[PDB]
DNA sequence: ATCAATATCCACCTGCAGATTCTACCAAAAGTGTATTTGGAAACTGCTCCATCAAAAGGCATGTTCAGCTGAACCAGCTGAACATGCCTTTTGATGGAGCAGTTTCCAAATACACTTTTGGTAGAATCTGCAGGTGGATATTGAT
DNA sequence: ATCAATATCCACCTGCAGATTCTACCAAAAGTGTATTTGGAAACTGCTCAACCAAAAGGCATGTTCAGCTGGTTCAGCTGAACATGCCTTTTGATGGAGCAGTTTCCAAATACACTTTTGGTAGAATCTGCAGGTGGATATTGAT
């Protein structure tokens, strides 16, 4: 009975690979699920939430807030031209609009 | 009050919105227009959330329920939970 | 005599003032009153959680400010500044909203 | 003595917004919507999936069914190093077995 | 001796087509086309009802499931037809055990 | 060992309940499905089949052809508010257009 | 002299013709090595079965008659009869292709 | 000489889709972009196209894969199968 | 270009409203050992695909002409932005009791599964007929007069 | 109105490519019987919602002023629609091998599945600190001149 090790730490990751391991076999996907597909696919969720909360932590900056709110999430995505077209039809609550004036009406 | 309806979303509310989209200057005509487009708009999403609701033999509409029914019309809505 | 400032000026200070911040613009009892009598005309006597009509704000607040994005982009088209009612339909009928 | 049990994600999004910014903190409707994100991403993906192995008349979902949908659902530069993070994190896990 | 077997729905809908208007054809074109719109129908009700059961933390799905997901996908005379249909078929089925 | 009865003629549909039930089990829609489900979607399946064939049959009597090509199809879909709304973002293959002209282009009346 | 059409009549008896039939508009061959150009830039020496090449043309074709119908609204829409690539630009925008 | 093969696409057949949408008199400059916007289409339908391929196993490319291509941007086929 | 009158920042204090951390425990992660399906390696094979010719003809690449079209000023209403004043629906704070969302438990009825057994579906072969082309004629449209 | 050169509708004919039907083999659809598990229904409970008065207060209604916006009118390039002309790119068999999409059969190998043993994650309670709210001055923004 070897010590107890987890997946997680295993494959160099923080989020859950058992727990996606069990939402795959919960939720009627595939009979049967491969011991890699939670580990590649919780490394993908990984990536994507460190580069949000990357350019978010920027726009806080920005802002001079030490505490990200969702206003700094919207300005993130709709400042990334791959976020946006992966959320281009998403409303994030509380996340308002880019401050976009179209050019022509502005005064003289 | 008016209508009893969707009068109640005044005029100034209205030019609020179209001030968040850009919009410098608004006709007359544009404030009932948009009420019957909200309006429909509202109609199909508290439809289709009646709908699980009802499926659920609940009485209670939650938040879960509109969710779901703004995803179905590609209008994915994200912070009220899922 | 008062002070004046021209037609147009204090319209862009409120789109600065309303793109800054994130709060709802819409008053929350003539929403909720509008949910109800709605809800009605399909079922009786239902009621509703604070956080769903509080969703449907929020999706209804996103759904308008696209369209007046779209509508004052057509009417900049047309060589206008203003946005008229032919506009909204033109948008509403090539996203395929079609009412 | 009743009490449920509803879980979220919001302990590991904590430990990675440590990880990247240590000195900054998170609302709760802003962990609510990175939790909510997290589950629409995780619902596309295994959908996706799920329909190639049906067209290809196959019942096991592997890595290179998760990888074929991530280039699928996801553009570019954002795939490409998603990707290189899910075949660095299946080689550690094959290795130190 | 080597033959696959690859399905369709075109004998029903010609069955259909017969019943409807006795004197009249199709082309095998627009069988095709018939059977892509029944696929692609069966894909759009199943998958929503699959969600329904999901969200309703409920195993099985019932022509319950179906009719809601009918009345949520079609709009007015024709859910009302359809499940009208529906209920009657299936009113037909249990009696005649 | 009765006589073989199928489940089609029970429910006095076309349609083969049975197969579309192997269907059901068969993609992983759920774990296990009911004896109606297949029943009533037989029947939904069928009703929409026919009213595409009744308004495709007429169009084919409008063109004078007995037989049914895929213009019919398309004309029968998009002269239909409701089956249009359903397949608005579906392509027909060879379906075409509807005769459509925007009013304003076409000639000229004063002429 | 020759018999001479005014600008249009002609123009509107090609939309209606075209209109009343389907065959397809674009030539078989350049749009096979369009197509085969475009996929080498993927993955070298594949191979394309006819009716995928099919496919693609009526998929291309009714993608840009949808285009051209939107268009030629936003054309109307601004007092004009003639398209622009603004007109094009303004409809792709709309519809959230953004390229 | 040929002529980067794009061009094979002729200004003919653009009048003539022109045509079918109801088009009455066109620009010179919209041919070309039209042209870009086609390519930009037919890349991003291509591309998964591909991608179904490689998943397969297999060197010749299906008209399902086209199909289920075209599926995931929202712009159904029938008529080719499934 | 500068004064006048607002607007909004630059900066600070406070304390409190959520936000972070501590403690507990139990439900899910993980290990162990058995049983069961599955991906892939190799052999067969004949169906379909790239490449080549071949002869033609039907679309198209170039060049010529002018008719409505596009853009561009000018200006006569005209109606739609801004403010005052003032009235009031909406909002915030309370209150509190009623219905029901949600959890727990039990059991007839619903349903998976393994074996068996008949037969509806489908593939290839054999009709057969509806419409793609072709010929001729008869209205019905454009456009100059 | 008149009237002549093209386009299109319509009557009729023809034959062959694809629609329709027939006949065979078998994978899949029903029938029995048995084992599994789960959905309906009843009891309970405390979390949340509907009603609901008081007040305050910030927002909306109506009316007035007038500034510049918009559509009607007109006019000088202009350029993109039709034809004519020639030509050369695309169509439609025909060949004709190359290679690969199935198809089957074997076998190590990946993984369900029952059971056992911990321990990571989350629900409630105890600290904590960043910015909401308020305010004091310091500059940025436009209108009239």
């Amino acid at each position: 009975r070897a010590k107890a090790k987890t997946r997680s730490s295993r494959a160099g990751l923080q989020f859950p690979v058992g727990r996606v391991h069990r939402l795959l076999r919960k939720g009627n996907y595939s009979e049967r699920v491969g011991a890699g597909a939670p580990v590649y696919l919780a490394a993908v969720l990984e990536y994507l939430t460190a580069e949000i909360l990357e350019l978010a932590g920027n726009a806080a900056r920005d802002n001079k807030k030490t505490r990200i709110i969702p206003r700094h999430l919207q300005l993130a995505i709709r400042n990334d031209e791959e976020l946006n077209k992966l959320l281009g039809r998403v409303t994030i609550a509380q996340g308002g609009v880019l401050p976009n004036i179209q050019a022509v009406l502005l005064p003289k | 009050v008016l209508r009893d309806n969707i009068q109640g979303i005044t005029k100034p509310a209205i030019r609020r919105l179209a001030r968040r989209g850009g919009v410098k200057r608004i006709s007359g005509l544009i404030y009932e227009e948009t009420r019957g487009v909200l309006k429909v708009f509202l109609e199909n999403v508290i439809r289709d959330a009646v709908t699980y609701t009802e499926h659920a033999k609940r009485k209670t509409v939650t938040a879960m329920d509109v969710v779901y029914a703004l995803k179905r019309q590609g209008r994915t809505l994200y912070g009220f939970g899922g | 005599k008062p002070h004046r400032y021209r037609p147009g000026t204090v319209a862009l200070r409120e789109i600065r003032r309303y793109q800054k911040s994130t709060e709802l613009l819409i008053r929350k009892l003539p929403f909720q009153r509008l949910v109800r009598e709605i809800a009605q005309d399909f079922k009786t006597d239902l009621r509703f959680q604070s956080s769903a009509v509080m969703a449907l704000q929020e999706a209804c607040e996103a759904y308008l400010v696209g369209l007046f994005e779209d509508t004052n982009l057509c009417a900049i088209h047309a060589k206008r500044v203003t946005i008229m009612p032919k506009d909204i339909q033109l948008a509403r009928r090539i996203r395929g909203e079609r009412a | 003595r009743k009490r449920s049990r509803k879980e979220s994600y919001s302990i590991y999004v904590y430990k990675v917004l440590k990880q990247v910014h240590p000195d900054t903190g998170i609302s709760s409707k802003a962990m609510g919507i990175m939790n909510s994100f997290v589950n629409d991403i995780f619902e596309r993906i295994a959908g996706e999936a799920s329909r190639l192995a049906h067209y290809n008349k196959r019942s096991t979902i592997t890595s290179r069914e998760i990888q074929t949908a991530v280039r699928l659902l996801l553009p570019g530069e954002l795939a490409k190093h998603a990707v290189s993070e899910g075949t660095k994190a299946v080689t550690k896990y094959t290795s130190a077995k």
